[PDB]
């Protein structure tokens, strides 16, 4: 018969990095392979379509880079703005909203997580379609859209909504009844926006905090390198060079030579969009991940456990970072709970009543009725409890009065 | 040092030599290459098509066009209001415009190409529009 | 091989943990401070989760009570009676004592060399005929090396979707109740308990 | 006008079964290869980062 | 939109007007209470 209820509440943001794109590579494989050699590409010929499935299995990713990056960002119909005046409520934004005095239109977290992430034979890079600008905007008009109009930003048209009444919603959809946000509005503010300075100073001090963006940037740039590094291997030739294997060999030897540096670049140059297809295929489940985390925790409020951070999910709030999103995860933590006597129905005239929406409490003394996620004691009354059954069949019933409005104004 | 005659990068690519007679330390740049891209609005509308040579500056193929130095053998002839220089490359094959749409054929840095009706139909450039402006009326 | 970083007693003490968490405390455990509430309430609420009132479970608590504790047995039966059932993870490891097998299997191969063995060819060549036999032998097994890391590069990444998986339902039905249908076994979900497995 | 309604129901205990990690494995590339043999090994060395 | 009118029924009560930021005066219609004093 004891059961613990939080009696205070913690508002806690985190925050969850997450890889959408990589960088998108092409190659020239006769440049790498035969680079400035007559001789080199005419026995390279003889290999058939292997440059054209290395080029088509390397533009498919690099058409994949830009539909992720797409998938996670491009889901607002409309780019939705702020209000000049920015007062949502008592809630400071300033620190994910963009902030108009830097030219990138970033916002101080934005410009943080920028500033924090860190041509080759025949080797290029693309840039992708959507540049840092366009996802900031896209980032700002889903800021723009949950801070103006809550959860009906992705499901229609965006409504306008006070903000302390979105927290209601939101509150509301945890299981905490309004009074609780709108009596303690001001203590969640201020939580709230001391959360917010706690993640800047967080991120900015953990050096370690944005790997998972920058091992992919190290990774791409490992591959790049150890590719163009394998050039200078001979697999068994006499030089890597071409120019030397032509001067020092009579054409027959100088072709067999050039057929093994030959082997050993296109084996290199597979193995190369070997690997960009697996690691593209990472990226492609982490964007899936992004996408359906953006859907579900920025356009709602999820109910899905520890999906959208620890804690009993309010709100969230996308960042752009670069080859990737940043999400601020708003929860509700419970904390400084009692221990108060329960049990499962009260016994009055026989009847036995259960609560509608909550649990029986006892301080010891005296019974009341709770909100399980926030000690709030009622009165136990006919209209909180239903009555099904006697005081027989249900175990541990404890005999209390419940009390009745009507029967006292009977007595009126 | 006195000694060394060449230089390489981290990658132990050739990037300076020293001249065997004067002794000067010469950078090698590589010779500016790139991919080549077509945008084609496809057969059954218009024969017309834009070529983006990636990764370069227009000044530099304008000079390898001046100069017979450009390795394709075929030119896409130049009016002056056809080429524009986009991070991703020089596009020499299509008109740029102030004009935003919804992208169609993407070419990169915010950047796409499609076929529409001159102010007579053309390939236009344009920067890719993300949505329409909504400016929530927010109260208190 | 690698030994894993936690042995299968610490998966065990998890598991035992979560298991704890889940018994007496609920989903507030999940979410942040772990809450105790007396079990028969814990299954009221989870009762109003599937859309079905408290009183059912109260009237009904020897009935639900003996449901389940039936159920268990049956699961314990079942995974003794059916060997088949964790074929899942076995044959994972089959997949990987295969790809050993394959992996040694290929050094005996001569890839058209005079002999597989290398101190054949070093006994019976003179260096530079040798060098071409060695390196024959060093491009099928380097080969034979590369099929191997991508095929667990491939698998690697089916084990991480799977892993995820399991992650996910952890943290969705064992740490919560969850609303998605046929996330966690048919019917209505209730409640779900894990269990440590060799390799899952 | 007809609806279908449980007057009963069952608890019902599934199970559900998923891989977490697999064998971990290490592989000296050299010995593999060129097990005990210095001029295979040197060899090797030519192929670069592989 | 289906607006109704405010009652005890429809509502709950929980401390006193000078808590919540935005509160306004409005009538709030008993019903037993009209039933009663009728
Ligand atoms: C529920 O928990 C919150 C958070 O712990 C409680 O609010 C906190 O109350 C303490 C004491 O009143 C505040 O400490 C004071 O802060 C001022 C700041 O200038 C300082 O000058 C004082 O000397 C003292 O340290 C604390 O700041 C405050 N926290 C917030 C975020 O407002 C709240 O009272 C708790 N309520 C219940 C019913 O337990
Ligand atoms: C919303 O929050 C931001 C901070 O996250 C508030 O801006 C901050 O305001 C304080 C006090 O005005 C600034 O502190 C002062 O900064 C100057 C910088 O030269 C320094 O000389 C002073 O001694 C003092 O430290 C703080 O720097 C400033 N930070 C930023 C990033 O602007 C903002 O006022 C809040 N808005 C509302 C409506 O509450
Ligand atoms: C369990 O909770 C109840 C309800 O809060 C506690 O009883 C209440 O205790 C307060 C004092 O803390 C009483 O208020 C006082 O009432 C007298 C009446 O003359 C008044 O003069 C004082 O100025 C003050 O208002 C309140 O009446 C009382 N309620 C009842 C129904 O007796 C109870 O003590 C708690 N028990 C434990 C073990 O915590
Ligand atoms: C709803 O279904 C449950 C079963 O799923 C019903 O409970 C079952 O009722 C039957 C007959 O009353 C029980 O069979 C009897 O078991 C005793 C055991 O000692 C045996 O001696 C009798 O000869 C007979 O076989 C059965 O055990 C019982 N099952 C459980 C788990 O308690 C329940 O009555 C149904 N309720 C309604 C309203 O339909
Ligand atoms: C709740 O109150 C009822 C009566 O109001 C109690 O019922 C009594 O139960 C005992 C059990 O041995 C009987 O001997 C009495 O005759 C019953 N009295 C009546 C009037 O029915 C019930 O026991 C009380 N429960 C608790 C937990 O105190
Ligand atoms: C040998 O090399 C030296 C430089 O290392 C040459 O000296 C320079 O020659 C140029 C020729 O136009 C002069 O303008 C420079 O003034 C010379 N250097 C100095 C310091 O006077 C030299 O001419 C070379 N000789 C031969 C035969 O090649
Ligand atoms: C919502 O109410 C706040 C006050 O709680 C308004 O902000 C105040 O605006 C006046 C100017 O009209 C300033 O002098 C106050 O300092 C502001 N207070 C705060 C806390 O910022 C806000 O403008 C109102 N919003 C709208 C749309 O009217
Ligand atoms: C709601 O009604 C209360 C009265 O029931 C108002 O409170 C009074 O407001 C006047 C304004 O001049 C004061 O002089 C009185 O002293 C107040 N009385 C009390 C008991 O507070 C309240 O202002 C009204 N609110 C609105 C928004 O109209
Ligand atoms: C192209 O070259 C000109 C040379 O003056 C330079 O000013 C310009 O910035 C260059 N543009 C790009 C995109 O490199």
């Amino acid at each position: 018969n004891s059961i613990a209820i939080p009696t205070n509440f913690t508002i806690s943001v985190t925050t969850e990095i997450l890889p959408v794109s990589m960088t998108k590579t092409s190659v020239d494989c006769t440049m790498y392979i035969c680079g400035d050699s007559t001789e080199c590409s005419n026995l390279l010929l003889q290999y058939g379509s292997f440059c054209t499935q290395l080029k088509r299995a390397l533009t498919g990713i690099a058409v994949e880079q830009d539909k992720n990056t797409q998938e996670v960002f491009a889901q607002v119909k409309q780019i939705y703005k702020t209000p000049p005046i920015k007062y949502f409520g008592g809630f400071n934004f300033s620190q994910i909203l963009p902030d108009p005095s830097k030219p990138s239109k970033r916002s101080p977290i934005e410009d943080l997580l920028f500033n924090k992430v860190t041509k080759f034979n025949g080797l290029t890079v693309l840039p992708p379609l959507l540049t840092d600008e366009m996802i900031a905007q896209y980032t700002s008009a889903l800021l723009a859209g949950t801070i103006t109009s809550g959860w009906t930003f992705g499901a229609g048209p965006a409504l306008q909504i006070p903000f302390p009444m979105q927290m209601a919603y939101r509150f509301n959809g945890i299981g905490v009844t309004q009074n609780v946000l709108y009596e303690n509005q001001k203590l969640i503010a201020n939580q709230f926006n001391s959360a917010i300075g706690k993640i800047q100073d967080s991120l900015f001090s953990t050096p370690s905090a944005l790997g998972k963006l920058q091992d992919v940037v190290n990774h791409n740039a490992q591959a790049l390198n150890t590719l163009v590094k394998q050039l200078s291997s001979k697999f068994g030739a006499i030089s890597s060079v071409l120019n030397d294997i032509l001067s020092r060999l009579d054409p027959p030897e100088a072709e067999v030579q050039i057929d093994r540096l030959i082997t050993g670049r296109l084996q290199s140059l597979q193995t190369y969009v070997t690997q960009q297809l697996i690691r593209a295929a990472e990226i492609r489940a982490s964007a899936n991940l992004a996408a359906t985390k953006m859907s579900e925790c920025v356009l709602g409020q999820s109910k899905r456990v520890d999906f959208c951070g620890k804690g009993y999910h309010l709100m969230s709030f996308p960042q752009s970072a670069p080859h990737g999103v940043v999400f601020l995860h708003v929860t509700y933590v419970p904390a400084q709970e009692k221990n108060f006597t329960t049990a499962p129905a009260i016994c009055h005239d026989g009847k036995a009543h259960f609560p509608r929406e909550g649990v029986f409490v006892s301080n010891g003394t005296h019974w009341f009725l709770t909100q399980r996620n926030f000690y709030e004691p009622q009165i136990i009354t006919t209209d909180n409890t239903f009555v099904s059954g006697n005081c027989d069949v249900v175990i541990g019933i404890v005999n209390n009065t419940v009390y009745d409005p009507l029967q006292l104004e009977l007595d009126s | 040092l006195p000694f060394q005659q060449f230089g390489r990068d981290i990658v132990d690519t050739t990037d300076a030599v020293r001249d065997p007679q004067t002794l000067e330390i010469l950078d090698i740049t590589p010779c500016s290459f790139g991919g080549v891209s077509v945008i084609t609005p496809g057969t059954n509308t218009s024969n017309q098509v834009a070529v983006l040579y990636q990764g370069v500056n227009c000044t530099e193929v304008s000079v390898a066009i001046h100069a017979d130095q450009l390795t394709p053998t075929w030119r896409v002839y130049s009016t002056g209001s056809n080429v524009f220089q986009t991070r991703a490359g020089c596009l020499i094959g299509a008109e740029y415009v102030n004009n935003s749409y919804e992208c169609d054929i993407p070419i990169g840095a915010g950047i796409c190409a499609s076929y529409q009706t001159q102010t007579s139909q053309s390939i236009i450039a344009y920067t890719m529009s993300l949505g329409a402006e909504n400016s929530v009326a927010y109260s208190n």
